[PDB]
């Protein structure tokens, strides 16, 4: 193979900006009086705390024991793209719950248990349990990074 | 009387010849069927070169001899093509 | 303690993401299927064996091949025509010297109840007399630049124009374009070859589309670039059940593919080449599409570059006759390789090979069913049968076929044996070419010749074969089966088995076909209904049981719903305890059971 | 190269400027990962740590090699997870060009 054709990540500028971003304390946090819980999804509003881009967490929780995250911006200033004709069907959901809140964290319940999601406002994050028991964690390492449409 | 396989190994009841059921180690139990998978059947093909095909050639669909007679029970209709 | 992070970096879009919570493995397979859908079900002719090469040169060429398989005794579905075929790499046309009769080829093929398969690429020859070219740029229909004119690239052609795939509209034109009407010189037993679909355009960065060319909607090419060759997949498959009225199940192969292509066909891994490493990395490579929802997997048996020595060309006869899509493809500068062209040792292993794949046709066609309706992949690592074995997690020299067959294939030049890993506490497996019993779990040193497969069959299961091979897989679908019962430490097994017509949807659309679940426990062997539903009109019947692991019975019964008892007589061998019960001649539709007293 | 960027020969005017999104999971109890298709590689995934990461980006690579995280003709963004005690699945619905980095703690 001729390898200098194809770009490596360093050559491929997003991936040099992004993977540039080491692991360390994420700037994103969650504005919890902006929680909303709907009929199938919660949505809480993200702010990059030294740019004061304004991002849009959608929550769900999903039949089969399943959780879908999406974020998009706030306000942008043209749509982004959302894969169209991959997904067979409008994934059925299932209901969310706050189940326990602090100053710091609101956790929700998906249906009646057992899986369990905790959103973390400063720094945003997220948890996903069975119960008491941690399944998997979301921005743990602070790595997330959304580059806005610009003018 | 029995059937006695053509290379001499086993016999076999009368009724155990063209069965579908390959009985035999050479085969020789089934000449009319597509039951052995060594067998042979045998196209006499008038008016033109008698010829022997495998038998699992017998009723697979596909027209084999020019007299027709490998397909005859298989929803391929084979004219007769010797000339 | 440990642990592992992952971190996914897109340069567009939103984040979208589905966490798939198990906790089983099967469990995350049906999660993911519920989302992106399952493997659509194969033609039964698709599963067989598939003959290509860059390319057969012409239609007197394709009937030579054809009757080659026919005269050496060597099974074939489908022959392929690669580029060559078409008028100056036009696609949708045919070469007017090579091939100026393409139907009497087509009828030709038909007679022997054998398939074609022809390439259509998505790139169009920038060609004012190319009607394909014509349509589709004066109805707007090309992928742009920003200056708004029809992007121009280079491919096969030369320059060429690309659809815009995003776009339903052409996705539409796409489609009707394989009418019978519009595609002159095809025929329902001619099916199609995506490839290029990446898209390859040999002049842009990387080989592919410049990235701020523009798509339907205004999105730019950075934004699609991964489905555009899922989108070229979907319509081809599309088109074919529309030819057809919608009657007909579509087979397409396509080189690019997304989340979701598992919907419309199978897959490739490219060119490969012909060197030992690159028949290894088969496996691993199908295993990781497998994961991931697309069970229609394979490689170039034999590698497309280069010449592969003969010993190796036996052993990828070998590992493609155990893995899901099964096709010798070769570069236009090989030489030529049909598997008849070499010494006679070589010839009879990969004639036993193409044997043993067509003997387990209903085996394969029943986990592709399987696969179709709940999610669960054909070819699976072992670690996803033995979850809790902590030394499968990496293994890629073998894998398993569903959970009933466990599959080592010889990878090296002139090998003796293979260590093969057995696993399963208080679990045992069967040698199918000795019938010797093994028990787990255990790593086992086996000699092999150039003839061997190490394949062994898991105690607990039921496998079924139509052992009596014919050319091609459309001359079987009507013939007997034979069981294969592997014996439980606990004198237990059981299997099912799917039956249709193999290649419509009226499995679906008229609930015509057959699924049975076969069951052994204390001594006797029960088939019964495992849907209801499902009614067909068959001849199929049970013509042999071929019990391994099992001591003489004194006499052998048989009962059917509206039959008498009648009894079977049976061969026994006291070396490796195998039964063999002489045909049953019941129904594959019928209820029975055999009792072994 | 965040606006109008090169690469060889070729240039993208690249209009709309840096949009790239990136996000991580944690997960623990897993030294297991699979998935992410089409490479030449080993069925477990390796970790990127020490290079390049896994690429999903549809490409024509001519004569591609073995044992290298390179993009070749597909991209499924699923990655699976296993362990004694669980499975998991990720499916990271995006269509542009996608780096995974993996490693292990
Ligand atoms: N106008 N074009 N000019 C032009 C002329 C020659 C060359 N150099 C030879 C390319 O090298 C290769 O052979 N690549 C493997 C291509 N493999 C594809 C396609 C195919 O080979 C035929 O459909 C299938 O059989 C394979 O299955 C499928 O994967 C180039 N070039 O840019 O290299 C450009
Ligand atoms: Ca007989
Ligand atoms: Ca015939």
């Amino acid at each position: 193979v001729d390898r200098s054709n194809f770009k490596t990540c360093d050559e491929s500028s997003f991936c040099k900006r992004q993977r540039s971003i080491r692991p360390g304390l994420s700037p994103y946090r969650a504005l919890l009086d902006t929680l909303q819980l709907g009929p199938d999804a919660l949505t809480v509003h993200l702010i990059h705390e030294v740019t004061k881009v304004l991002l849009v967490l959608e929550l769900q929780g999903l039949q089969k024991d399943m959780t879908r995250i999406r974020i998009d911006e706030l306000e942008p200033r043209r749509p982004r793209y959302r894969v169209p004709d991959v997904l067979v069907a409008d994934p059925p959901t299932a209901r969310l719950s706050v189940s326990g809140r602090d100053d710091n964290s609101v956790e929700l319940t998906v249906a009646e248990g057992p899986y369990k999601i905790i959103l973390t406002a400063q720094p945003f994050r997220l948890d996903l349990l069975e119960d008491r028991s941690l399944l998997l964690s979301v921005n743990a390492r602070g790595l997330m990074a959304f580059e806005h449409q610009r003018a | 009387k029995p059937f006695t396989c053509l290379d001499g190994t086993a016999t076999i009841p009368f009724d155990q010849v063209n069965d579908d059921y390959c009985d035999c180690k050479d085969g020789s139990d089934e000449p009319g069927t597509a039951a052995c998978p060594n067998g042979s059947f045998h196209c006499t093909n008038t008016g033109y070169k008698p010829l022997y095909i495998l038998s699992s050639r017998v009723n697979d669909g596909v027209c084999d001899c020019c007299d027709g007679t490998d397909e005859y029970n298989s929803g391929t209709v084979c004219e007769n093509t010797c000339r | 303690t440990p642990q592992t992070d992952i971190r996914w970096m897109s340069e567009s879009g939103i984040i979208d993401v589905f966490l798939m919570l198990g906790p089983s493995v099967f469990d995350v397979f049906r999660q993911y299927a519920s989302l992106t859908g399952t493997q659509a079900l194969p033609p039964l002719f698709s599963l067989g064996y598939h003959q290509s090469r860059w390319n057969y040169r012409d239609e007197a060429d394709v009937l030579e091949v054809d009757q080659g398989f026919d005269d050496h005794n060597m099974p074939c579905d489908v022959i392929w025509l690669d580029i060559e075929h078409a008028d100056g790499k036009r696609y949708f046309t045919w070469d007017p010297t090579r091939f100026p009769q393409p139907l009497n080829m087509l009828e030709h093929l038909a007679s022997k109840r054998r398939k074609l398969v022809a390439i259509v690429d998505p790139h169009i020859k920038v060609d004012s007399g190319y009607r394909v070219h014509e349509e589709l740029r004066n109805h707007g229909l090309y992928v742009k630049t920003r200056d708004g004119s029809d992007y121009e690239g280079w491919c096969w052609p030369g320059s060429a124009s690309y659809p815009d795939f995003t776009n339903p509209r052409m996705r539409a034109w796409w489609s009707n374009m394989f009418s019978f009407d519009n595609y002159e010189g095809s025929a329902p037993n001619l099916y199609v070859w995506n490839d290029m679909n990446e898209p390859s355009v040999f002049n842009g960065p990387e080989v592919t589309m410049l990235k701020d060319a523009v798509h339907y909607g205004g999105w730019e090419h950075r934004d699609i670039h991964n489905i555009y060759g899922l989108y070229v997949h979907m319509a081809t498959a599309d088109g074919l059940i529309q030819r057809s009225g919608g009657i007909e199940r579509p087979f397409v192969l396509s080189r690019a593919f997304f989340s979701g292509s598992q919907r419309f066909g199978a897959v490739w891994t490219g060119d490969n080449t012909a060197e030992w490493d690159h028949l290894k990395i088969s496996i691993p490579m199908c295993l990781s599409l497998a994961l991931v929802g697309l069970s229609f997997c394979g490689a170039d048996v034999g590698g497309f570059f280069k010449n592969p020595e003969p010993e190796l060309l036996v052993r990828w006869y070998q590992m493609g006759a155990y893995q899901p899509f099964f096709r010798a493809h070769a570069h236009l500068d090989t030489g030529r390789r049909e598997p008849w062209l070499l010494a006679s040792q070589y010839q009879d292993a990969i004639r036993d090979a193409l044997f043993q794949r067509y003997s387990l046709l209903p085996f394969w066609y029943t986990l592709f069913y399987q696969a179709h309706k709940e999610g669960f992949p054909v070819m699976r690592p072992l670690w996803v049968q033995y979850p809790e074995d902590m030394s499968t997690f990496s293994i890629e020299d073998q894998f398993m076929l569903g959970d009933a067959l466990l599959i080592h294939p010889v990878s090296d030049a002139g090998a003796h044996g293979v260590q093969v890993y057995l696993p399963g506490q208080e679990e045992v497996w069967y040698d199918i070419q000795s019938y010797q019993k093994h028990h787990g779990p255990q790593t086992l040193y086996l000699p092999v010749t150039l003839s061997s497969i190490p394949v062994f069959q898991r105690g607990g299961t039921i496998v079924p074969r139509w052992m009596r091979v014919r050319r091609s897989s459309d001359c079987m679908k009507d013939d007997p089966i034979t069981l294969f019962v592997a014996l439980s430490p606990q004198g237990t097994a059981q299997g099912e088995l799917f039956l249709d017509d193999g290649h419509t949807f009226n499995y679906q659309t008229r609930h015509e076909f057959l699924l049975r679940r076969f069951s052994f426990s204390g001594s006797t062997l029960v088939s019964s209904s495992a849907d209801p539903k499902g009614h067909l009109e068959t001849p199929i019947w049970i013509e042999r049981v071929v019990i391994m692991g099992a001591g003489k019975p004194a006499a052998v019964v048989l009962q059917t719903k509206g039959s008498p008892e009648s009894r079977l007589s049976f061969q026994h061998d006291p070396e490796t305890s195998v039964l063999i019960l002489r045909k049953p001649g019941v129904s594959v539709a019928s209820d029975w059971s055999i009792h072994l007293r | 190269g965040a606006w109008e960027e090169t690469f060889k020969t070729h240039s993208d005017s690249k209009p709309y400027g840096p949009t790239s999104v990136g996000l991580d999971f944690s997960l623990p109890g897993m030294e297991h990962v699979y998935g992410i298709p089409e490479h030449a590689d080993s069925l477990r995934l390796k970790v990127t740590e020490g290079g390049e990461p896994y690429r999903l980006y549809n490409l024509d690579v001519f004569q591609y090699e073995l044992n290298n995280p390179m993009a070749l003709y597909g991209s499924v963004p699923v990655l699976l997870a296993h362990s004694f005690h669980r499975d998991l699945g990720i499916f990271w619905l995006n269509a542009a060009e996608t780096w995974v980095d993996i490693s292990s703690n």
